[PDB]
RNA sequence: AGGAUAGUGGCCUACCAUGGUUUCAACGGGUAACGGGGAAUAAGGGUUCGAUUCCGGAGAGGGAGCCUGAGAAACGGCUACCACAUCCAAGGAAGGCAGCAGGCGCGCAAAUUACCCAAUCCUAAUUCAGGGAGGUAGUGACAAUAAAUAACGAUACAGGGCCCAUUCGGGUCUUGUAAUUGGAAUGAGUACAAUGUAAAUACCUUAACGAGGAACAAUUGGAGGGCAAGUCUGGUGCCAGCAGCCGCGGUAAUUCCAGCUCCAAUAGCGUAUAUUAAAGUUGUUGCAGUUAAAAAGCUCGUAGUUGAACUUUGGGCCCGGUUGGCC
């Protein structure tokens, strides 16, 4: 409508980032960056509604501006910055490693992880071509470009961003029969173990998800992220691994435990 | 009968002050009426002492010398500033009071209106 | 009464994270008595109009109520 | 089958025959074509404002014999002439002739009353004075 | 039926009778306890079954 | 424009407004837990409306039913924590036939009647509206207080509100005041 | 095929072909029609509404044209015309509040020319600047939630429980009419202070004050039937009037005007209009068509709707899962 909005009000943002229907009338919008709209989550919503650190929005440039806050190693100075899928948050004090990953239920966690962990991050590839004087590159999802990679690596694959340099240091192969990551829909966060892949030629194509659990569901190939092989996930799984069990058992652990 | 309410407390100001004190220091104030015949100028000398001090100026009488040869009443350069209303004009004489107030340097003054006929002697 | 609470490690450093309004009920720092909101915006429209100093638009002033 | 088709194709004479039937009905028939906004000179409103033109005298039909003491009532949005009825015990005498009115209906959707013949419209207030507050005695008439 | 009728009568009932004062009584419960006292006048004493029981009877 | 907040009534008013054998039984109603109003008791019933909402919208489900059996439960253990519903009765046929005498009974006034703190049931009503007895350290000054199961025997005088502890209070103070300053000094 | 454009395209221009839509309702007209997420009603099926807190589109008096720039045919940008309209020493200059207030006018119909960025979030060479976005307060019976206008004793004569009842029965399980009275418990309000807030107001707190009826006094409708509550008293006398409907009014009007009593709802209630339920009086579910409104005079007849039976039915074994039975 007459050029690029720059306003984005509140109930048009997310369910994931859990704003209040109360305190305010706008929602905070991400700058360009990395992600997506909806996929990505901004540095004032992951410190105050989730650490609950800062109080205030402006206090939260408090944080962000001065020092010892970086993402993916560079610092990151921006209220509004797009975080998303497996960005690692460094926090120079506390001595605090963070990884956004997806809650059981689809939500961006606060989930901690170790300082040899936080060296590395997982990127799915989107598509591989030839640039200037015939050099190869790969897409990852969060925009990063790779010159000359494995020509092994195809699409849906995943690489090991080095957060150094840009090599790539262990790449895992698309098949049926590795740990997936759902990433989109109403099966985010969910895990499982590819049985196999329906062709599709034509647009849309389905994979087939059976977890250890033996619970059938089908995604798309826009929500596939591969995180490791059969079993041996690369990357520390969150508090309940993904299991998106009934609801008539989601009290049953909520009262014998707490309640009891 | 009940209609409204009616008390007799008086409500006492915020900032009260002695009224002996400011009749002295208050300037000297007129309510002066202008009777007089039909046809002897008590409305001329109404716009002559409207026209000296601050009231009006020669970029709105000369105006009024315009509208004077146009309706035929050009005798009438004065007593036309005080009143504005239709059918004073053509026939002269005004038809209704108007009070017009008046400030000079050290005194106030109020000048009031007053038609000679015996017609309007109740307007009077 | 529930309420909430902050305590710093030092005073040097309360003085640049506290918001202004805080500091002014506490005695650390003195409320600055600025103009009104519609008073500030009636002088900025007025500078909108004086295109440079103004010193040079005073001069015009000076020599126009002599002539 | 009762007349009317049962064929699983046919929703289309089930939905067109229903509007060859809708136009018997009084509810669709004055909505549609504006009847409350063209005619019955309200403009699809509720209450409107008018100036008194003279008193009337109106006979009640039979077997009643009274006069309903109504008044001639013209618009102000339209400029229609307008019978108008006052609903209490004598404020005839509290209303004048070319008066700021306020008008309202009967409850039957025009479709005059019934023993007062050729009104459908009330008086509720006359310059903002209600009328019904002053048979009761609660306020007063302004001069003007 | 006519449109030319007598306009002299405008309220004259009103006008003829006796305007009497209101008797002073004592003030009635507001509210809660209105019901207390409309709860002890239906089934706490009755007034008089005359077969059917009555809210309002005449004197007779 | 921030979000709009949301507001739904909480009485309803039944279709025939006059009627001798309703309006009878329901001004027992208001004698024997002293309501102020019919408002009060058209309240209980549009609560107990939407209650067999919950209740003939799953007995039309067929049983083992992820949505029968956690609605279900949820819809009898909220019954049985504000104690309208008793342990007996838990096979969820038997809210239907709930009616409106036990949810009058959980409700503030006539329990502190029952308990024996006030001497009538239009006693416990000044006693509610006038900051006395609590429920925890919480004073609640409404009647309609859905007193909970495990919140029954809880019920006792606040450390404020006098005839609860170490205060005469505020008009027995100036008649105590008349009394000992015009006998004595 | 060319031109144009960021790009596809009869988008545009040459040449050539004569097609394209339509009873499955084209085209034209009307809309008091922005569309949708949704709202009211509430067995089900439905009917009605959606200017408006979110999304998308359009517009800045009416149309048209263009500059800057990544993004504008932008109007708190410009130019021209038309319709309005402002200043003038009449030579000329300037203007678009369907932005926040506010004024006029139209109206049945809708608020302050207030305070501040402190939250919410956005823009800039960006922590610290700015924001009539937004927040706060005033106005506010649009709606919605919570529920003050009293509670408890004693006494006086009466009655209904009962132990013992031996001719004066008062005692305690006790309901009430009492124009003698008794101490209590309060909030509405006011108000130190604190808290709230950018600074305040209000709420939630809390010293000192604050019910004995002349109160800090609850109204709005109704009392023939429908429809709950009078055959009481006075006035009126087919007059005045009440009445959504049937109907009342000429001597004692159970519905008129009033008093008294009573009923319904209750800080709310009545009226008017629109709409829904009631309406199986729009009937797909679910109407009616001999005589109450209603099968064409009759047959042929396409579009439409509907359409006979029939082409793998049985039998015999081997593995578990899902509930429930015995434990
Ligand atoms: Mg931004
Ligand atoms: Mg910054
Ligand atoms: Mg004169
Ligand atoms: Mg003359
Ligand atoms: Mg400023
Ligand atoms: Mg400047
Ligand atoms: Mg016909
Ligand atoms: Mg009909
Ligand atoms: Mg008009
Ligand atoms: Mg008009
Ligand atoms: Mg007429
Ligand atoms: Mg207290
Ligand atoms: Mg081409
Ligand atoms: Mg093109
Ligand atoms: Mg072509
Ligand atoms: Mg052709
Ligand atoms: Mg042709
Ligand atoms: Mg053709
Ligand atoms: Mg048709
Ligand atoms: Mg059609
Ligand atoms: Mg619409
Ligand atoms: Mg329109
Ligand atoms: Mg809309
Ligand atoms: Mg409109
Ligand atoms: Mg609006
Ligand atoms: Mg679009
Ligand atoms: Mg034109
Ligand atoms: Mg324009
Ligand atoms: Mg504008
Ligand atoms: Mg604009
Ligand atoms: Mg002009
Ligand atoms: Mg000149
Ligand atoms: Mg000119
Ligand atoms: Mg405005
Ligand atoms: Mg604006
Ligand atoms: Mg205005
Ligand atoms: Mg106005
Ligand atoms: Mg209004
Ligand atoms: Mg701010
Ligand atoms: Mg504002
Ligand atoms: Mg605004
Ligand atoms: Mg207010
Ligand atoms: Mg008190
Ligand atoms: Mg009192
Ligand atoms: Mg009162
Ligand atoms: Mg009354
Ligand atoms: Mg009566
Ligand atoms: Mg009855
Ligand atoms: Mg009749
Ligand atoms: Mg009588
Ligand atoms: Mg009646
Ligand atoms: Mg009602
Ligand atoms: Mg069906
Ligand atoms: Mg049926
Ligand atoms: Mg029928
Ligand atoms: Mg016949
Ligand atoms: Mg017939
Ligand atoms: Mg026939
Ligand atoms: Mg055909
Ligand atoms: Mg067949
Ligand atoms: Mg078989």
């Amino acid at each position: 409508a007459r050029g690029p909005k720059k306003h984005l009000k509140r109930l048009a943002a997310p369910h994931h980032w859990l704003l209040d229907k109360l305190s305010g009338c706008y929602a905070p919008r991400p700058s360009a960056g990395p992600h997506k709209l909806r996929e990505s989550l901004p540095l004032i919503v992951f410190l105050r509604n989730r650490l609950k650190y800062a109080l205030n929005g402006r206090e939260v440039k408090a944080i962000l501006m001065q020092r010892h806050v970086k993402v993916d190693g560079k610092v990151r100075t921006d209220t509004t910055y797009p975080a998303g899928f497996m960005d690692v948050i460094t926090l120079d004090a506390t001595n605090e490693n963070f990884r956004l990953v997806y809650d059981v239920k689809g939500r961006f966690a606060v989930h901690r992880i170790t300082d040899e962990e936080a060296s590395y991050k997982l990127g799915k590839v989107k598509k591989v071509q030839l640039g200037k004087k015939g050099v190869p590159y790969v897409v990852t999802h969060d925009g990063r470009t790779i010159r000359y990679p494995d020509p092994n690596i195809k699409v849906n694959d995943t690489v090991k961003i080095d957060l150094a340099s840009g090599k790539i240091t262990d790449f895992i192969k698309f098949d049926a029969g590795k740990l997936v990551y759902v990433t989109g829909g109403r099966n985010l966060g969910r895990i499982g173990t590819i049985v196999h892949k329906e062709r599709h030629d034509g647009g849309f194509d389905l994979v087939h998800i059976k977890d250890s659990l033996d619970n059938t569901f089908v995604t798309r190939l826009n929500n596939v992220f591969v995180i490791g092989e059969q079993g041996k996930p690369y990357i520390s799984l969150p508090k309940g691994k993904g299991i998106k069990l009934s609801i008539a058992e989601e009290r049953d652990r909520r009262r014998a435990q707490q309640g009891l | 009968v009940q209609r409204y309410y009616k008390t007799t407390v008086p409500t006492k100001p915020k900032k009260p002050h002695d009224i002996s004190a400011f009749v002295k220091s208050a300037l000297p104030h007129l309510s002066f009426v202008v009777l007089g015949h039909v046809d002897a100028g008590k409305s001329t000398l109404m716009g002559r002492l409207l026209y000296d001090l601050n009231i009006v100026n020669q970029s709105q009488l000369r105006k009024l010398q315009r509208e004077s040869e146009t309706m035929g009443k050009s005798s009438f350069k004065f007593a036309w500033i005080m009143d504005q209303t239709n059918e004073e004009r053509e026939r002269g004489v005004t038809v209704s009071i108007c009070t017009s107030h008046f400030s000079t340097h050290r005194a106030n003054f109020t000048i009031v209106d007053a038609p000679g006929h015996r017609d309007f002697v109740p307007n009077a | 009464s529930v309420g909430f609470g902050l305590v710093y490690n030092s005073v040097a450093e309360a003085k640049k994270f506290e918001p202004t309004y805080r500091l002014v009920r506490y005695g650390l720092a003195e409320k600055v008595e600025k103009a009104s909101r519609q008073q500030r915006k009636q002088k900025k429209n007025r500078d909108k109009k004086i295109f440079g100093t103004g010193k040079r638009l005073a001069k015009k002033v000076a020599r126009r109520n002599a002539d | 089958g009762k007349g009317k088709p049962r064929g699983l194709n046919s929703a289309r004479k089930l939905r067109v025959h229903r509007r060859n039937n809708r136009w018997a009905e009084n509810n669709y028939k004055k909505r549609l074509l504006g009847t409350a906004f063209k005619s019955s000179p309200f403009g699809g409103s509720s209450h409107a404002k008018g100036i008194v033109l003279e008193k009337l005298g109106i006979e009640s039909k039979q077997p009643n014999s009274a006069i309903r003491k109504c008044v001639r009532v013209q618009l102000i949005k339209n400029g229609k002439k307008v019978t108008a009825f006052v609903p209490n015990d004598g404020c005839l005498n509290f209303v004048d002739e070319n008066d700021e009115v306020l008008l309202a209906g009967f409850g039957r959707k025009g479709k005059a009353k019934g023993d007062i013949p050729g009104v459908r419209f009330k008086v509720v207030k006359v310059s903002g004075v209600s009328l019904l507050a002053l048979w009761k005695e609660k306020k007063e008439k302004p001069r003007s | 039926a006519k449109v030319h009728g007598s306009l002299a009568r405008a309220g004259k009932v009103k006008s003829q009778t006796p305007k009497v004062e209101k008797t002073e009584k004592p003030k009635k419960p507001k509210g809660r306890a209105y019901k207390r006292l409309l709860y002890t006048r239906r089934f706490v004493n009755v007034t008089l079954v005359n077969g059917k029981r009555r809210m309002n009877p005449g004197p007779s | 424009p921030r979000a709009p907040r949301t507001y739904s009534k909480t009485y309803s008013t039944p279709k025939r407004p006059y009627e001798s054998s309703r309006l009878d039984a329901e001004l027992k109603l208001a004698g024997e837990f002293g309501l102020k109003n019919k408002k009060e008791i058209y309240r209980i019933s549009f609560q107990l409306s939407k209650i067999r909402r919950a209740a003939r919208d799953l007995l039309t489900r067929d049983e083992k039913d992820p949505k029968r059996l956690f609605e279900g439960n949820a819809l009898i253990r909220r019954l049985v924590r504000v104690g309208v519903l008793s342990e007996d009765k838990k096979k969820l046929d038997y809210v239907l036939a709930l009616k409106v005498e036990d949810f009058l009974e959980r409700r503030l006034q006539t329990q502190v009647y029952k308990l024996g703190l006030a001497k009538s049931v239009h006693h416990a009503r000044v006693l509610i509206t006038q900051r006395h007895i609590a429920v925890g350290k919480q004073i609640v000054n409404i009647p309609s207080f859905m007193v909970r199961l495990d919140s029954e025997k809880h019920i006792d005088f606040a450390p404020t509100s006098p005839f609860g502890g170490a205060r005469p209070g505020r008009v027995a103070r100036r008649n105590a005041a008349r009394k000992a300053e015009a006998s004595g000094e």
